[PDB]
Order: C-alpha cells, then structure tokens, then sequence
C-alpha cells in the first residue's frame, strides 16, 4: 500500500532526483581549473621531515591569513554567483572557509620517492596557476625561516621543483557525465533495493 | 524415588551409551583420540622449532605447545561433540526419565574425561622423556582450565538450543572453529605480534584462558598487558546464564 | 524513545553552551633524539604540575564555571583536584603523529580569546620545561633545545565540538 | 536438603547476604587509601633502558623497604587504620609478608616506548602518601648514583641523574577505594549466579517423574 | 515479452559475434596505422642514485618536458599525420590535457626494484621519429638532472641501452587482438544467450 | 569381574582418597622442615654484558664452585641436620652427583632477557646459613668473573639487591600442597571410578 | 594363526626379549663413566666461528689419531669382555672406530651463550677424565696453530674453561632400570597393536 505503484514509486524516486542533477550541472555548475606542481625538499650541503612539515603547512591557516591578504582569495571565490554548492558564500566562518580552502587545495605525498604533488582548483587558471606559485614561494620562505630561527637563538634548504605550476586550458573539473552516470548508477540500486522491500 | 538418583541414574546410562557409541568396534577410537596430538606435535615442531628457538631462550617447544594444544583440543570437543548430542539420541525422549540436557551433560562428562586421560597420559611421557611436567602454579591451573571447561560447555548447549532446526549453522560454525585455532595463539607465543592488532584478539576468551594456563604452568612466564581472567570468567557466567534460560524457554520444543 | 529525543533536543538547543577550539602544531628539535623529547612534552602536557602553573596563571577554574545552564560541561565549583585535572585532561586533547613526529594540541574553551591563551600558555610552559628539563642535567655536572610551532594557535570565530545535529543524529542511530 | 530449598532461601543466601556485608563493609568498614602519582625517568649527564630497568627492580626490593621503614615507619603507618581489617597491617606479622604489603601498596608501571617510569604510592593519608613517593624517587636517584661511584671506584662527581617529568603529586581525595563501581559489579556477578544456580536447580526438580 | 522472442539468438549471435569481428577485422587490416617503438635503457649515477631516478621518471612524464619536446621536434603535428586511423591520432584543436594524456600514451616508463633501471619505450609513425624522440628524451633529462644539481648549490646519465632504431611496427598487433577478441565475443554471447533464455522461460 | 566387584566404591575411594591426604597431611604438619630461603639479585658489568652473566649463570651451578663451598661452608654437613624429613635431606654417604642434583635443587638462578638480571634464591634450613651460602655464592661469582679477565689477557659484579635475611620458612608450602593434592586425588578418583565402572558393565 | 593362542604367542613376543635384556643389563652389561666440562673460546688482547671450529674438529678423524697415540684409546675401550654390545672389538675398521669414538664423546652447543659442553665416556672415572683434558688441551692447541699458520704465511687466542672435566665418582650410564621400563612400555605397545591384528 502507500500508494507503492510503480509510476508513482519512480516519479518520487529515480527521475527527478537525476533530472535537477542534470540540470544543475548543464546549466548552472561552473567550472575550475587545476593547476599542478610537483615539489620535493633538498639540502644545500630529515628531508621526509620538512616534507611532512610542508605537508602540515600548505593545510594550515596561517599560510591560509597570507594566501588571503595577497591574492583577495576570499573575493575571488564567491564570484560565480550561479553555482550556490561550489562557491564561497560570503560572510562565512573562518573555520568554513578553511574548509573550502583545503576542499579546492589537494597535496599527495608519495613517500618511496618522497614527492609533493600540489593540485589547486581554481575558476580562472591564470588565478589557479598563480596561487600554485604562491604556495610554492611560502612553502620555501617557510622552511627558509623554520631553519633561520634555529640560527637566530644565538639559505641553508632549498626547495626543489620538479614539475613547476602549469597553466590549464580546460576545466579538469567538475567532470558532469561522470557524476551523472555514477549518479544513476547508485540510484537504480537504490531502487532495485526499496522495491526489494515489498 | 527422589528426583536426584533419577538424574544420576539416566547420566549414568547416557555416559555408558555414548562411550559405547564413540569407540568403534573393540575401541578403535581411543587411538584416533591419542594420534592427533602426536601428529599434531610432530609437524608443529618440525616447522617451528627454530622459530621457537629465535622466540623466547626458556622454554622448549613440546611442552609449550602440548600445554597450549591440549586444552585447545578440550574447548573445541566440547563446542563440536555437544550440538549434536540433541539430534543424535532424538528417540531416546520417550521412556519419560530422558531430558534433552541430560544427553548433553553426558557428552560434556565424557569429553572431559577423555581429554583429561590424554593430558595425563601425554604430560608423564613428556616427563619420561626428559622435559618440564611439573606446573608451578597448580591451583591457579586448575581454576584456569576449570573455566575453560565450563565456557566450552556453554557454548555447546547453547549452539545445540539455538541450532536444532538448522544444521547448516553447525556446518558455519564447524568451518570458523579452524580460525579460532590459529587466532588463539595455540601453536606461536602471542607477545610476537604488532602492537596495533593487540586490542582486536584481546575480545577472543580462549586467548586469554590460554595465555593464563601457560602462565601457571611455566615458571616466570611473562603476561603482556589485558590477560585478565575477570573478562573470560564473565563470558563465561553470561554464556551459561544465556544458555540456561534458552533451554529453558525452548525446553518442550526437542519432541 | 520520544521523551529522550525531546529532552536531548531541549538541552542541546537551548541549555548547552557552545565551546570554541584553538589549534596549534609543535615539534621539538635539537638545535645543532626528538623523538625522546617529543614524548615527555606529550607526557607534560596533561601532568599536575602544568594544570597548576595554568591555574596560577590565567584561572581555568573561574573560567570553566562561568557557565550557568550547562551543568553536563560544566567545572562545579568545590570539585575536587583529581576530578579537575581529569575536567583539564578531556578539555586539551593531544594527538601525535609518529610518522612525522608532530604534536597537535587542541584547545576548548567557552570563549576563543581564552582558548587561544590557553594554548599559548600551554606551548610557552612546554619550552620554558623542555629548556629547564635539560639545564638541570646541564648543571648538576658543576638554550639548546627551541620549540617550533608548525602552526601557531589560532583565534577560532564559531564553536565546533558542540556538534548538535550530528549528536542528535548519533542518538536517532541508537 | 536440594529438595527443600525454595527460591526465597536461595535468594537470601546468595545475593542478600553478600549484598549486606559488601556494603557495610565498603560504607562503613573501608579505609580511604589516598595515592600520589610520579613519573620520572634516568638519563646520563655527560643506555638509560638498563638504569630503568635497574631502578624497577630496585624499588620493588627489601634494602630499600629497609631504608624506607627506617626513615618513615612505614610498618606504624600501615597499622594505623583498625576499622579496615582487609587493607590494614597487621602488627606482628613476617618480613616477608611486610615486602609482600609494600609491593602491593607501591605500583610501578614502565612505558617502553617512552621510556617513562610511573610511581603510583598509597597511603592512609596524602601527606604520607607524598612524602613515601619523594623518599622513593629520592633513595633511586641516590642509588644509582651510588652504583656509577662504586664502578668509578672499582675501576681505580654525579656522573649519572635521575630526570623527574611529573614530580609527587599531593592528593585531595581518595582513589582506590572504590565501592559503588565494585558494590555495581559484585551485584551483577551475584544476580547471574542466583540465576544460573536457579536454573539448575530447575533443571534437576524437572525430573521428579 | 515480445523483445526477447524478437532475437531468435540468429540475430543475437549476428549482433554479439558476426558484426563486432567484422568491425575490428575491416580497422585493424584497412585502417589501422602501423607504430613504431624505440627503446632505451637508462639510469643515473654520481661522476664521482634511485631517487633521482625515480625524479626523473616523475619529470618524463610531466607538461615543461612535453612543452620542450614540442617546441624542438613538432611532436603535435607529426602525430596527426595518419589522417586514416581515426583512434590513435593526434586530433587538431586539442587541449593542453588531452596532448599531455596522448604524449604518456605513447612514451612508457618502467622500473624494476631489484636492478633500478629505467627503461623508456617511445611510440611513433616513424622509426626515425621515435629514435629523435627517445634520443631528445634522455638528453633533455640528462640536462635536468645536471641542472637540478647545480642549482641545489655533478651528476651523469649511465645509458646502458642506447635508443635504438625500430624495423618494423610491434605494437598494432592485429591478430593477437582479433583473438583476444573472438575469445571475449563468443564468451559475452554464451553469457546473453543463457541469460536471455533463462528470462523468457520466466516471463511466461 | 569378580576383583573389581570387591573394589566397589567404599574402598576405592578409600584407597584412592583417604590414605593419600591422610598420609601427606601427617607429613606436612609432623615430619616437613623449613626451608628458610635468601633473595640476592646481580648483574655484570665493566667498569670502563649479557654473555658474561649467562657464564655466571652456567657456572654457578658448576661442580667446582660446589667443591669450593662444600671446603667453605660445609654444605654437606649441614644438609643433613633434619632427620626429620626423609625426602628434602642429604642423605650421608651420597654420590658426588647426587651431591651436584640435591645442590642444584636447593640453589634456584633465574634469567630475564628483557632486563638482563641474575636472580638467585638459596635455600637452607636456618636463614643465617641461606644468607651466608647466598653471600659466598656471590663472592665467588665476582672472583671467578675477576680471575676469567685476568687470565684472558677489569670487570665488577654489580649488586642490585643484596642477599637478606628471611624471616619465616616459604617453600615447605603446607595447605596449598594439600589442596593442590586434593584436588588431583578427586580427580584421579573420578576417572578410576567412572572407568571401572564402565569395564565392570562390559565385561559381564 | 595356527599357533594364535594368547599364551604361547605372548610368552614368545613379549617375556623372552625383556628376561634377555634383564640379565644382559643386569648381569653383562658394563657400565661406563661421565665426565662433563663446559668451555669456550675468547679473542686475545667472530669467536663463534672458532667455536663452530671446535665442535667440527672434536668430532674429526685426525684428532682421534692424536687422541689414540697419546692416551691408547683403542686398547682402553675393549677391556670390559662381558659386554659384547658397548666394547669395542679388536681388528675393527677405522670408520667403526670413528663412529664408536663419536657416540662415546658428546659434544653440545648453546648458541645463546656460545657455551660448548664436552661429556666423555670411559670405563674408568680416571680415564674420561684424563680423555677429557687431553681434547680441552688439543683444542687449545689447536685453534692457537689455526691461528699460527695464517701469521706464519707472511699465542692469538685462548680457551676459556668455565667448568673443567669433573672427576666422576659413580657411572651415569648405562641407566638399566630406565631402559628397562622403556622397553617394557614399547614391548607393552607392539604387543597390544599386534594383538589388534586378529
């Protein structure tokens, strides 16, 4: 009972969620474009160690308080005003967007080489690929001044780049037929699994 | 007659049954019974005797295993010979003396008594051979394997309540009684595993009733941390209370 | 199972008070083994001692009482010193990350700009003990050892540990 | 006799006797036993798993017992509380029951991979309690001390310290003690074993024909 | 109901079997384009280890390598020269990411554990093409690794195995695919068949 | 089937039950001795490790330190003061091995590899002498450690816990014995019971 | 199974080997002395290869020449001549002198503590005795020659004796009535499994 017939059952179910996803994503999702780098740590004559420093470093807040008082990052990302799920709604916490930031940032260590891969999301690229070069600078400017403080209670690392920050073409993301057929996949069994229940 | 020598009476009759039913022919299976443990030793030492070697400096393999192997062997006929004790001796519920538990009490006392034999008989050739047979701790041995024992039986008449209906559920628990014997610690020591999977055999009873017994038995045998015997002793005590009120409610459903 | 769900509401949307974090990130490094130092830092923070020279300094225990309609999360005034170290103990929650060896220090508190001293505090006492810890080995024979802070503590501007909703969800489960 | 028991008899055997003495003993008989708490560990000051080996073993010996007792009177403390015949001890007893008591009384516990020794000591009174635990920390450091001079001397200045992260705590209140989480647990133990003997005893009365 | 009555497994098999293999037979003998493979063996010592070489696996495959390789040799435009091939061929009008996919396509780089040898294998339509290519690939990290050293402030390449020049096309392997395939066709075909028999003897 | 109708149930539990307890307990509390035992804890070291100690170990329980103490301390005299006890007495007129067991027995080394230290615990029939045979043993120790480095061409013997003076006997343990006994006795006699009871049935 | 019967059958399986091996053992048989000593080998001012050395060349083929030209080995083993199982017979071969050489000299090895213990066998307390100071003073002598050759190519290293040969003063061997229950229990054994065969 419940009203359990098939068309109805589907019109609540399987069709409309899928049709705003579309429409949601042909029509109103914006796009943003990767910038990547890929980095390590060398001595200039416990490198895995500043590298986890670098790591904890890129994901902190006060790289965050920098990164927003050079580039305006906190202005930049609420400007698509048609895509309310991936912009930065003004007014927010600092912890929220601090949450943002490290969604749109993404860092991959791979630890048999020992390499840093720095992937920045942005909707510009010109705006992805300088905030990737900013990172990089306050990421040597860190463990710059991380060694220059041990010599102070009385340019010993560098930073190498192996891949530099590239400049994107296209959107890597958000990748809508993906999402659209993994959507439609989950959706059919989860309602293969409710009509199961009878 | 009082309502205590019939009980005695009938666990009498079952016991002598069951032992005639067990040992085939002119006692065939005693040999069976004596040939696992000697087997199970032979091949044991044979592949581990330098991992033992580069274990622990004190103590030698067949002592260590016998004394984990055994009471191993205990739990697991006490689990396997008692579910079915219900379906086997289903006719024998009609001379109004014979109850489903008294079946079960018989095949309990048998196991024990046949296992004992052979913990007996294996630990003075042990000691006729040359190695340690003596426990340090005897009383605390005895308690140890004493709750060991009654766990094992309440498993069994539990799974025997709860699984008349259902052999398919004596066939699953027949195949995961195989990982229970190499989970338990039984043939390697336990202190030469990562730490991070420490906590998760630490919910394993047998494990800790294991490590207690060989802890009696051996002298100065180190315990590493959580090995308390208050955690089998109440799994115990609540796997018996939960057998005995199943019984209990399912009593006149067993024909 | 609707009472518990309409007392749980009713206290949590009404009477609980909200509890602000301040984040810092710390290691210890010799000044030219760590791992050593590292350990009795991580010891430190939740020993008496520091609790003491936290109460003499900036008064935890006036502070953690302010509240007045929150008694599930609140310090009760006359409670004891062991009940007290332990209110201190689940208050500042310390993690570890062995595989790079930093020390991540978390900081409740009803109020940010409190929780932000009291995390500083708490790193300033840290290097004053690692600096005295070693000149007393130094001069029992008659600055070496500095204190780097990966992230600094923060001025946290909304609350996080009360989770409402997601606590309410946790119930709806169970 | 096994027939003529009824359940009132065996409720008020098993579970309302013991409830009874358990807490007139826990609420009115029971002894607070404050703790104080130290940890320390032993460093070089110009291998320090060997001196904290040494140090665990040496607080658990008799020597120390004996120098402890000299300067304290462990054995007139302890005999103190006369209402608490459990935890107290009694007076005239054996030097080895005595070592027995203070090892039971002193918990040591080592943290390997911190290297960190723990030293929890009890005591009738937090001040006792306090003092007991520095004398100990105090006669470790002079031990092992006095063994780095004896090697020194034999081979032929501290060269050997003893480093305190959490010095002896004073206690407030008492720790050990604990009789509702016991009183809880003892209650629970005795509802499931008037039910299992109930059972049986159930089980044995279903054939009576 | 009426739609699995409707195949009659004549026309099944003529969808699973026939049409497939005669799509993959007409491309793989008519269109296909035939690509040659150039390779070399290479690893990098001090004139004087493996994560440098590990660096420089990482760095073949990266956008300023693919930038300098196709700024010196045109690789964009010698790619699209087998205008019949429609699927390995460099479309015109492509994005940055998509020459990048198709450029480590078409170079693979392996590594061993044991041995720590880096062995590159580089595809083109040409065996002189694929020999200039590979060639420019080791001098160009060669020259990244000599400049990553001096600029930490005296490393060599060790080239065990020179780039060689291809004979003949290797990886266009027709028949092995046409087998491959067959054996997958019939094996999906059995698999429907059933399927489909199964689900008509139950609808009714 | 006619002697185990005799055996019965009165004289089986009789003789496996009864004269067993009966006759230790008139052991335990009539003709046991005490046992004083003396606690010493040691460990090697150079004054500037653990194959030293487990030398000490092995050598401790030697036949020349037991000639040595047997000329010092006259250990052989005094082990047989108790005529009281048949079983825990040096018998005179004994074997030198016998001698070496009954010593070895009376004097118990411990090892821990996680700490390294020599434990020994000495018995004796009066504490003076445990603690006088445990001091010598000792001495002795640190000798022949002293004597092994001279000859090899410097080492001490460091004293964790010196030996004491006990108080009251320990080993003779008189009521867990006997529970320990009860409890085997009951069991024995359980399975002997059950097991003529069940040869009784088939042999007739 | 004509002569099936359990009287004849278990008077000949089971009573005729104990009674013989009773009176041989109690009646003929010899018994033979122990005498134990514990050793090691210390560098001079590694060693468990030289000790490895050593119990190789115990049990070699030309320390039993030196062995026998010193002490008479030969002619001493073959004095008991009512024990025709433990002596050695005259005009044996040089590998049966070997292999007997080899059963009486017991040589163990603890790895842990690198301790070699040495039990000789003899027919006289004085005799293992002396056997066993000769092969502590061979293997002396030579690990010192080992260690001569390498420095004459162009005193080194010393044996320590942690528990000299004990004079022994009655005969650990041949342990009668342990053999004796022993063999019982197997003879007991067989028995029962052949009897199972009807």
């Amino acid at each position: 009972v419940s009203r359990l017939t098939a068309k109805r059952l589907q019109w609540a179910l399987v069709y409309l969620p899928m049709l705003v996803a579309t429409v949601y994503f042909l029509v109103f999702s914006a796009d943003r474009y990767v910038s990547e780098s890929v980095i390590t740590v060398r001595q200039t004559s416990a490198s895995r160690e500043d590298t986890c420093y670098l790591q904890t470093y890129i994901h902190s807040m006060g790289l965050l308080q920098k990164l927003d008082q050079q580039l305006k990052l906190r202005e930049h990302f609420g400007t698509p005003l048609r895509d309310p799920l991936f912009r930065l709604w003004g007014g927010t916490s600092q912890e929220w967007f601090l949450e943002y930031y490290r969604s749109r940032v993404e860092v991959l260590m791979d630890d048999i080489c020992g390499l840093l891969t720095v992937r920045v999301q942005g909707f510009e690229p010109e705006f992805a690929q300088a905030l990737n070069r900013a990172i990089l600078e306050e990421s040597e400017r860190f463990v710059n001044e991380l060694s220059h403080r041990m010599a102070r209670e009385q340019k010993l690392k560098s930073l190498v780049v192996v891949e530099p920050p590239v400049l994107p073409e296209i959107a890597e993301y958000p990748r809508r037929w993906y999402n659209l057929a993994t959507l439609l996949v989950v959706c059919c069994l989860i309602y293969g699994v409710v009509s199961l229940v009878v | 007659r009082s309502p205590w020598q019939i009980q005695q009476a009938v666990l009498f009759a079952l016991f002598l049954r069951e032992l005639k039913t067990r040992l085939g022919g002119r006692w065939l299976g005693v040999f069976w019974v004596l040939l696992e443990p000697v087997a199970h030793i032979a091949v044991m030492t044979t592949l581990f005797s330098l991992a033992h070697r580069a274990a622990m400096p004190s103590i030698e393999y067949p002592v260590f295993l016998i004394t984990g192997l055994i009471p191993f062997f205990m739990f697991r006929g006490l689990v396997t010979r008692l579910m079915e004790a219900i379906d086997s001796n289903r006719g024998l519920f009609a001379y109004r003396q014979v109850k489903p538990i008294d079946t079960v009490i018989a095949r309990a006392m048998l196991e024990i008594s046949l296992q004992s034999i052979v913990y007996l008989i294996a630990l003075g050739t042990l000691g006729w051979l040359g190695f340690h047979f003596l426990p340090v701790r005897a009383l605390e041995l005895a308690g140890v394997s004493a709750v060991l024992i009654m766990l094992g039986a309440s498993l069994g008449l539990f799974f025997a309540v709860v699984t008349n209906e259902i052999p398919q559920a004596r066939a699953i628990v027949r195949i995961s009684l195989l990982p229970l014997y190499f989970v338990s610690g039984v043939i390697f020591p336990v202190h030469t595993i990562p730490p991070q999977y420490l906590p998760l055999l630490q919910l394993n009873p047998v494990l800790h009733l294991i490590e207690l017994s060989r802890a009696s038995f051996f002298p100065q045998y180190r315990v590493l941390q959580g090995i308390n015997l208050a955690y089998p002793a109440g799994f115990a005590l609540l796997s018996l209370f939960l057998a005995l009120m199943l019984y209990r409610l399912r009593r006149h459903q067993l024909a």
